[PDB]
């Protein structure tokens, strides 16, 4: 539930995101923070280090699929559900990703925004951004439930 | 916490210096905005946008975190009475120190753009992690 | 999303719950391990020790409330949302509590029900309430998302 | 732990004695059946009701468990070599070790009724997360 102006805030800023560049820095950043998620993506290479991760080119190419995600989730807000059915099939059923992670990159997304837009990123912007992340990680965990 | 992530936690609060009030206020705003549930534990406070009594508020949780950086080996001694306060007397709810541990990072990533690397990021975490481990010591 | 098994092994047990006793045994033992929620029941009155806990009558009277929840919730397992709506209402916007505690209490539930029937709580009976507690908890949470 | 809780611990434990390896293999058990998630860990394992390899395994979960108590006042040190295998090693989520301490007391709770009463079942919860912190501090 976004009120009209949470919606017309979160895409204005959407819009001026460099999607070749977030994606990238949102998965390599989950990789650092939280080393347990590595084990999912063992097959990507050299993970050893932060600047082996985040010059791992697997991870930036990765990070722009799973940003082109959350891009078609902000344009159907009313159905998330529908939008995530086969990428929740997915996670769930094939890979057996815990859903807690979900909220965890949800969140990592959210820091990287704030680093890349400084003050821009007002406590109200950040405020609609965390209803989106929430509401991503929920439809992406409805497969388990 | 491991030699390297003392070393990134106490570069990191040095650069941070003197606006670390100003940054402890703005997280607290941030996680009311965000969180509305962590309201309630402040009903005689005022909580509209620069309020005095937040940032009266933002300095004292700074100063409790600066003073924890400078006893980074001896965090349960030095942190004891918030402990106590927090979890015997105000009962805070263990799922509020991440919400309040996430919105410090992202006031920091706002502020200090080239401080702010993925190595720096992963050391902030476990160290406001250790914090809340401790704040909730007592259940 | 239970098996026809599943939802006849989970509805014989239910049959047996003496309702004026788990409830309050299930809620009391919230209170004494998890003690953050106590917070919320201030004016219940006496709750310094785990046995003024468990022979406090508001907690007793109330147990029954939230076990006559679960029950309407058995009765109506494909439309737990609508079962839920108003509860969830309240919860988060009159009581503010945070919807992790849901999962404790469910969780908390799940123990008290294995301490009542001992060796007929076997592993695949605990699985299909497993799946209960969960949906119930989500159900809850729904006025957040 | 408080000294409330160790005693409590020290005489549920005491209880458990030579069933222990039983009520290990059991919560694994139920574990896999509950959160089928948790089963990505063992591939390499006969998953199947009464499998002699849960068996074997339900034990070791079990004699680290009952090192634990005798060690009680230095878990980290006893624990040490577990920490590294379950962090570095298998990169075990954290969260797997809530579902395993929850199963553990759902085992413990269906086996010694008389033993488990609210005050001894907030000891062993926090007896649990005390091993599931040593176990998950590399992280
Ligand atoms: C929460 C937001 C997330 C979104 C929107 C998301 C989205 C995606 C997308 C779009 C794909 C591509 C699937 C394809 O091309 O067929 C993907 C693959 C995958 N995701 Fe996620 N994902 C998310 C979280 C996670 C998390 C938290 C993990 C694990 C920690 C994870 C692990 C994977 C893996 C292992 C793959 C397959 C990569 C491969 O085939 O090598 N994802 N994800
Ligand atoms: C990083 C974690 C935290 C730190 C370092 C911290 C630090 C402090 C400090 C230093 C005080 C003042 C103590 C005094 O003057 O005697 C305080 C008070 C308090 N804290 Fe925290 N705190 C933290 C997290 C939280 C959280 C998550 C909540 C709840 C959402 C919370 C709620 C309170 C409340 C209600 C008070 C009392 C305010 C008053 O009545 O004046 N704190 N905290
Ligand atoms: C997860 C399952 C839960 C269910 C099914 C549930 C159900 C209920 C029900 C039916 C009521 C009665 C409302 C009325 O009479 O109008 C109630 C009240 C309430 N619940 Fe829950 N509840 C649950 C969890 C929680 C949790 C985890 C907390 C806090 C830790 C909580 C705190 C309360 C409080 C404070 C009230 C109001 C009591 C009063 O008026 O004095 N509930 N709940
Ligand atoms: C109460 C917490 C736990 C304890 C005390 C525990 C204890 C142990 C012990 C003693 C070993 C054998 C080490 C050896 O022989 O060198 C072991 C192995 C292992 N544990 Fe845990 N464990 C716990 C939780 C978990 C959890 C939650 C998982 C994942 C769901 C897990 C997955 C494993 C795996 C995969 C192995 C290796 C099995 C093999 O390849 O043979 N453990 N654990």
């Amino acid at each position: 539930h976004l009120t009209p102006e949470e919606k017309s805030a979160v895409t204005a800023l959407w819009g001026k995101v460099n999607v070749d560049e977030v994606g990238g820095e949102a998965l390599g950043r989950l990789l650092v923070v939280y080393p347990w998620t590595q084990r999912f993506f063992e097959s990507f290479g050299d993970l050893s280090t932060p600047d082996a991760v985040m010059g791992n080119p697997k991870v930036k190419a990765h990070g722009k699929k799973v940003l082109g995600a959350f891009s078609d989730g902000l344009a159907h807000l009313d159905n998330l559900k529908g939008t995530f059915a086969t990428l929740s099939e997915l996670h769930c059923d094939k890979l057996h990703v815990d859903p807690e992670n979900f909220r965890l990159l949800g969140n990592v997304l959210v820091c990287v925004l704030a680093h890349h837009f400084g003050k821009e990123f007002t406590p109200p912007v950040q405020a609609a951004y965390q209803k989106v992340v929430a509401g991503v990680a929920n439809a992406l965990a409805h497969k388990y439930h | 916490l491991s030699p390297a992530d003392k070393t990134n936690v106490k570069a990191a609060w040095g650069k941070v210096g003197a606006h670390a009030g100003e940054y402890g206020a703005e997280a607290l705003e941030r996680m009311f905005l965000s969180f509305p549930t962590t309201k309630t534990y402040f009903p005689h406070f005022d909580l509209s946008h620069g309020s005095a009594q937040v940032k009266g508020h933002g300095k004292k949780v700074a100063d409790a975190l600066t003073n924890a950086v400078a006893h980074v080996d001896d965090m349960p001694n030095a942190l004891s009475a918030l402990s106590d306060l927090h979890a015997h007397k105000l009962r805070v709810d263990p799922v509020n120190f991440k919400l309040l541990s996430h919105c410090l990072l992202v006031t920091l990533a706002a502020h200090l753009p080239a401080e702010f690397t993925p190595a720096v990021h992963a050391s902030l975490d476990k160290f406001l992690a250790s914090v809340s481990t401790v704040l909730t010591s007592k259940y």
